């Protein structure tokens, strides 16, 4: 490997500020520019600004309200973006990207989800979803877990710590009374379960929590 | 090695350093200026060469003050370099023509 | 600033068919256009650089063509992993700008 | 200080005066001519330099008779200046090569 | 001569909102555009020069952006003292020309 490392989430009270980070590894040249791109949910990509860390100069998108201040720390290969005085217009995913000075973004970070709200951070509750005792099995069987009552976004749901990818849906969250809820679904051959174990892992970057939950048949 | 040949070599090395730093500094100067085209390293290096040679096609040129300042240093390094080679060639012709008259 | 127009916004195609995404720039940008792919919940991925040059690791299925103001990103034989949003981006004039996006739909 | 070095210095001073007055006079000549772009002092000074060096990008050029006349004086001052430095460099190489042959 | 188009002629906004005035030039003028404000019975006042550069004494509320042919004057958070006519003006080609004006209205 990952060449740009950004944190997953940042909750920010309206009017407050926050400093996003982006640690680069791989090859680093003096000519390297680091760019920051804002994407609001369901919208497109918006160029915010750029910095050249070997010199410290930064240029900003003139067309939008200047919310950003760019800095870099040459010693730690980390670029920072200070967003100050935020409103709900500023809630978005912010990517950093590396451009070798030849015009294109060769590599992007995973993005940092910034949520501007007064609501309190809340870790998610994770519950199994195993079939009821009277459901008949096909050659496949569908299990899931239910990720309820968390704030802010996002959560990351993996199955068996990443090894189970074929047969997985994670539904978009719904927001109700300043708390998010989503579910995720997994389908494995019905002979495969429960002899072979099936566990959903739920990371919530904003609360620095990660929990597992095994999906067992109902007792 | 005679002075005029070492100066020429020196001048060629020096001009190459100017071409390189000019590419780097021109991009650093022109990014941030809306409409600017001299803003990626490879084509800045081409622009610095066609500036140093005084060709000036017009596909690429600086629009900022500091990019124009960088432009001037390149032109003067270019003209002085290519002039110094000419001065060097003349010292050579002139020495060979002293010899050939038995001076 | 250079305006990049991606029309249509959605593109419906049948599997195996060939699809073509259009990017039109508001003034000539030579070949300084680049294409990114962003799947649901993913970050953008460079597909094509400088209008037609290949990136290593990208299926030969993807190609680019165009110069001046009209640019095309093509997929020979679509498949489901190609479902995503496709963005263009210019580097000819400061500041870099992005197209508005085209969703591929099968 | 030898003649060729003082002439070079002189030439550089003189060319700078020509660059300045050329900026001033070019604006004075071109304002009043519809379509003209050589009409503010800072960019006229850039235009005079890129003219004096014979680069000629094409972003800026005179369109009036008197602005073209001013243009010519700049070019000739530029070419003569940069040529006089070359002539000066050659006298230096040539004196150092007389010394180094014990003439 | 370069024609500067300011459309719309009137702009209605609510207090605190962000407003944006458009100036479109009939051919490319780089960044050689400047913005003036004229209140009722007042003389014009330079707000922004060369498309985006700040003038001292002008609230940070005002900013400019644009290059080539499309130009924008923006006000972060409008207030009543901003009620006025707003003009653009180019200096790229002789003669200098003025836009037709946009009234801000709250
Ligand atoms: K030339």
């Amino acid at each position: 490997q990952v060449q740009l490392q950004q944190p997953g989430a940042e909750l920010v009270k309206p009017g407050a500020s926050v400093k996003l980070s982006c640690k680069a590894s791989g090859y680093t040249f003096t000519s390297d520019w680091i760019h920051w791109v804002k994407q609001r949910p369901g919208h497109g990509l918006e160029w915010i600004g750029e910095i050249i860390p070997s010199y410290g100069r930064a240029n900003y998108n003139e067309k939008i309200q200047k919310k950003a201040t760019l800095t870099a720390d040459k010693s730690s290969s980390t670029a920072f973006m200070q967003l100050s005085s935020l409103t709900s217009e500023d809630s978005a995913v912010y990517y950093c990207a590396r451009e070798r000075g030849d015009g294109y973004f060769a590599v992007w970070g995973a993005g940092t989800t910034v949520t501007v709200s007064s609501a309190k951070t809340t870790p998610p509750s994770v519950y199994p979803l195993a079939p009821g005792s009277a459901a008949q099995t096909n050659s496949m069987v569908t299990l899931g877990c239910l990720v309820k009552g968390y704030f802010p976004e996002p959560v990351t749901v993996t199955w068996n710590s990443g090894s189970l990818s074929s047969g997985v849906h994670t539904f978009p969250a719904v927001l109700q009374s300043d708390l998010y809820t989503l579910s995720s679904s997994v389908t494995v051959p019905s002979s495969s379960w429960p002899s072979e174990t099936v566990t959903c892992n739920v990371a919530h970057p904003a609360s620095s929590t990660k929990v597992d939950k095994k999906i067992v048949p109902r007792d | 090695s005679a002075l005029h040949w070492r100066a020429a070599g020196a001048a060629t090395v020096l001009l190459v350093i100017v071409l390189l730093a000019g590419s780097y500094l021109a991009v650093l100067a022109e990014r941030g200026a809306p409409g600017a085209q001299l803003i990626t390293y490879p084509r800045a290096l081409w622009w610095s060469v066609e500036t140093a040679t005084t060709v000036g096609y017009g596909d690429l040129y600086p629009v900022t003050l500091w990019g124009r300042c960088v432009a001037v240093v390149v032109m003067v390094a270019g003209i002085t370099s290519f002039g110094l080679v000419t001065a060097a060639l003349a010292t050579w012709f002139v020495g060979r023509e002293q010899e050939r008259r038995g001076h | 600033d250079i305006l990049l127009t991606q029309s249509p916004a959605i593109l419906s195609v049948s599997p195996g068919e060939r699809v073509s995404f259009s990017c039109r720039a508001s003034q000539s940008i030579g070949t300084d256009i680049h294409w990114y792919q962003q799947r649901t919940n993913g970050s953008p991925r460079l597909l094509i650089k400088y209008a037609s040059e290949s990136i290593s690791g990208i299926p030969s299925r993807f190609s680019g063509s165009g110069s001046g103001t009209d640019f095309t990103l093509s997929i020979n034989s679509v498949e489901s992993e190609d479902i995503a949003n496709y963005y263009c981006q210019q580097s000819n004039r400061w500041p870099f700008t992005f197209g508005s996006g085209t969703k591929l739909e099968i």
